RNA sequence: GCCCGCCGCGGUGCUGACGCGCAGAUCGCUCGUCGGAGCCGGGCAUGGGGGCGAAAGACUCAUCGAACCGCCUGGUAGCUGG
RNA sequence: CCCCGGAGGACUGAGGGGGAGACGGGUUCCGCGGCGCCUGCAUCUGGCCGCGGGUGACUCGGGCCUAAGCGGCGGGUGAAGACCGGGAAGGGGCGUGCCCGCCCGUCGAACGGGGAGCCGGCGGAGACUCCGGCAGGCGCGGGCGGAGACGCGCCCCCCGGCGACGCGCACGGGGACCGCGGCGGGCGGCGCCCCGGCCCGCGAACGCCCCGCAGCCCCCGGACGCCUUGCGCGGAGAGGGGGGCCCGGGGGCGGACCGCGCGUCCCCGGCCGCCCCUGAAAAGCCGGGGGGCCCGCGCGCCGUACCGACCGCACAGGACUCCGGGGUCAGCAGCCUCUAGCGCGGGAGCGAACGCGGCUCAGGGAAGUCGGCAAGCCGGCUCCGUAACCUCGGGAAAAGGAGUGGCUCUGACGGGGUCAGAACUGGAACGGACGCGGGGAUCCCGACUGUUUACUAGAAACACAGCGU
RNA sequence: GGCGCGGCGCCCCUGUACGGCGAGGGCGCGUUCGCCCGGGGGGCGCGCCGCAGGCGCG
């Protein structure tokens, strides 16, 4: 498991390296499940909004707060 | 022992498998009065050397 | 303490199962059987113990091949087959 | 009537020794009818089965004697068993200086 | 290859207990030693007139001033019993 | 009911009557049922009896490597069985046809070497093996920067490296443990006191960034210094200033409550000391010189239950190794204890002799006895004070004296205890249990530490360094 | 020989109970002290009274 900067995150998205994304509410955690590692990014909700506006439609995103 | 070869395992397994009594229908069928299988054994007083 | 106490120091196997004769007689350190003499090519036999001889010999097992061959000779067609061959 | 099975199953769920698991004297007929960790879990729910807390050893007297010892009490020649070097090695003091 | 002393390793005295035993060598108190020629485990080597021995004729599977197993062997007895 | 439950009273006492492995045992394991046998008393109990069940691996071990050894080798020898052995035309790459080559074992370690695993959960009985999550290993398929120390595809011959190593009193660092307070949550008792008692407050492997004492190296320059508990180091280049590399570790982000201390155990570090003692090997993996040239799929075979249920004809004997809290204390001693666990061929009554294990005894004090055998006296810590003789190291705790509790204070050392001193007080007491030398004057033997008749002899016997042939 | 159990008093043994109040070297704390207090506790001897006391065999 490891942490990632958002532009590398979009590289991963745009070259189809992820199988599922998770949004965790708490500062929001974005969790990306790739072949090798699980990558995590932490952004405020304002930035989560635009990252998901930019989210991929070949990409299953699932929400989570509890 | 917890670390035993397969050959010793198999011979021990056969002793365990055959340590049994005569069936009652066998007693009726063969018309027996002796009903104890005297080749049985018990772990406390046995010296299986296998 | 050469008796009962010394008996409590026994947790070794001296002999194990023989691959040829099947008895608890194969010496695990010398690698040689004390009953049938394996791995020698010939079997261990001694005339000073005929009870040891009778315990394991020809006839105490199945005799499967020899049994069939003898009945074939004594009453079957084997000597006729011998005549046909030896013509 | 024989409830050794439930006692071992209960200590397993509560993660405690069998000596610190207590059954309600009544409602016992129920404990006999349980044979799984699942049925026992419901009994720990209804509260028919519970675990006693550990009983440590009070340190009130020990904390008092230590307070008095930091005031100079209980530390004369009648109270010393080991030698001065065993109590305060000379090399430790030399290294500090 | 120092001294007191724990576990360990050993085995002094009570000529204590026991001695139809808990036990075909044990138990209690006391006692020697405890950084060393120290103690322990597994694997391996040496075979009977042979081995091995800081040497007691000690030890070599409850057997040792010559192990154990089967045979020679129903060994011989001017001697004891019937 | 000696079984089960609740309540009480105790014990084992972290070198455990606790929790787990190796060997040996072999189903003793689990659930349901039961009492014919056994469970030296009983039993509704059970390791007993009947019926069903039960041990899942790329990552743990075995398989591989080699140790001390053992076997094999054209042959050699002997009446043989068999025993002994280098002097033998001893095999590989490929791709035809060339090229390289002196000659063994896929025997021998379930503790040595050896690529790679952590957390949470689920079952009557299995788990580093199942399930979920997160990783790691080995495989197979679609020529540049720096002043420098240094930083950022293969194949053969030769030169190297890792693997790969003793003991020790100290000193230092990390981890775990342990304590003292704060704060949050929950208990218990409560005749008086009580913000003073008890329980719970948890963070893995793995990936990225930073940080790491000692130690070794680079640049400048050229010297009465640097420095440890101890040492040690310097014109073969110190100190000072600036850098590089290693460091079983720590932190931050991922994975996913807050401080402050003495000490213990384990591992690690740099030194120093010791030896007529100098403290394995190999597979496997890699470097140098010279020369020639991301995404998918998989990981086979065997062990895995339980037990001091093992050996002593069944048993106070014998039987290797892990983990190791609190108080008193020099402490892994003795004594009490939290956690955990709770059998040991059965009970009741009486309170004779005698015995076995213990206790106390006026006055005397070895008169007892072969013989002070047995028992008793002494014993911790601090201070005082200590002879003959001697191989000058010892004798030595020689012999002998004095103090020691509780409470209220004071001083010294840079939060932490130790050491020193004073006043008051108690049957004229204080190492208040526990733990714990009696001493001296001599003679004989052997120098000394060590060894021995397992089961009647531990010695003056054996050994020993030294000496000699 | 209708016992005893359980009390009450005497007499002995030990040595002045808990608590309360008021002296104490010292810095609200304080070991210890005095008074209530030859007190409190205890009894297997002595004396007198609630519960009780005279059983089946032969
Ligand atoms: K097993
Ligand atoms: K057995
Ligand atoms: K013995
Ligand atoms: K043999
Ligand atoms: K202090
Ligand atoms: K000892
Ligand atoms: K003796
Ligand atoms: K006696
Ligand atoms: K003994
Ligand atoms: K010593
Ligand atoms: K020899
Ligand atoms: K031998
Ligand atoms: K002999
Ligand atoms: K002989
Ligand atoms: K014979
Ligand atoms: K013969
Ligand atoms: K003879
Ligand atoms: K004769
Ligand atoms: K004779
Ligand atoms: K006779
Ligand atoms: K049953
Ligand atoms: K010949
Ligand atoms: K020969
Ligand atoms: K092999
Ligand atoms: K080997
Ligand atoms: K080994
Ligand atoms: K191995
Ligand atoms: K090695
Ligand atoms: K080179
Ligand atoms: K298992
Ligand atoms: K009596
Ligand atoms: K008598
Ligand atoms: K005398
Ligand atoms: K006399
Ligand atoms: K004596
Ligand atoms: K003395
Ligand atoms: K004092
Ligand atoms: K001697
Ligand atoms: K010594
Ligand atoms: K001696
Ligand atoms: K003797
Ligand atoms: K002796
Ligand atoms: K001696
Ligand atoms: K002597
Ligand atoms: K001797
Ligand atoms: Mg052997
Ligand atoms: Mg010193
Ligand atoms: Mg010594
Ligand atoms: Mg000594
Ligand atoms: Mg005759
Ligand atoms: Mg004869
Ligand atoms: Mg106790
Ligand atoms: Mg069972
Ligand atoms: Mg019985
Ligand atoms: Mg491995
Ligand atoms: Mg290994
Ligand atoms: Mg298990
Ligand atoms: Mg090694
Ligand atoms: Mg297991
Ligand atoms: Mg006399
Ligand atoms: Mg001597
Ligand atoms: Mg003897
Ligand atoms: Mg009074």
């Amino acid at each position: 498991p490891n942490t990632i900067t958002e532009e590398n995150l979009m590289k991963m998205i745009a070259d189809g390296r992820g199988k599922k994304l998770v949004v965790k509410s708490c500062k929001v955690k974005l969790k990306l499940r790739t072949a090798k590692y699980l990558y995590t990014l932490t952004v405020p909700n304002a930035d989560d909004a635009k990252s998901i506006v930019k989210g991929c439609k070949d990409k299953v995103e699932v929400q989570y707060v509890n | 022992t917890a670390n035993k070869t397969l050959s010793r395992k198999l011979r021990l397994a056969k002793k365990t498998k055959t340590n049994k009594n005569i069936p009652r229908w066998v007693i009726a069928k063969d018309h027996l009065k002796k009903t104890w299988n005297y080749k049985r054994h018990h772990w406390r007083r046995s010296h299986l050397k296998l | 303490s050469k008796g009962t106490a010394s008996f409590g120091k026994r947790h070794t196997r001296i002999h194990g199962s023989c691959r040829r004769c099947g008895k608890h007689s194969f010496h695990l350190q010398k690698h040689e059987c004390a009953s049938c003499g394996y791995p020698s090519a010939k079997m261990r036999r001694y005339n000073w113990s005929y009870k040891s001889l009778r315990r394991r010999t020809q006839g105490t097992g199945s005799m499967s091949h020899m049994r069939k061959v003898y009945r074939a000779y004594n009453s079957g067609t084997l000597k006729a087959n011998a005549r046909k061959y030896l013509a | 009537a024989n409830l050794r099975l439930q006692k071992r199953l209960a200590a397993d769920v509560l993660k405690c020794g069998k000596r610190r698991v207590r059954f309600n004297p009544a409602h016992e007929k129920y404990i006999e009818q349980a044979s799984s960790r699942e049925a026992i879990r419901s009994l720990i729910e209804s509260k028919i089965i519970a675990k006693l807390d550990i009983k440590g050893s009070s340190r009130g007297r020990i904390r008092a004697r230590h307070a008095a010892k930091r005031l100079g009490r209980h530390s004369g020649h009648g109270k010393r068993r080991g030698t001065r070097e065993a109590r305060m090695p000379s090399k430790t003091l030399w290294i500090q200086r």
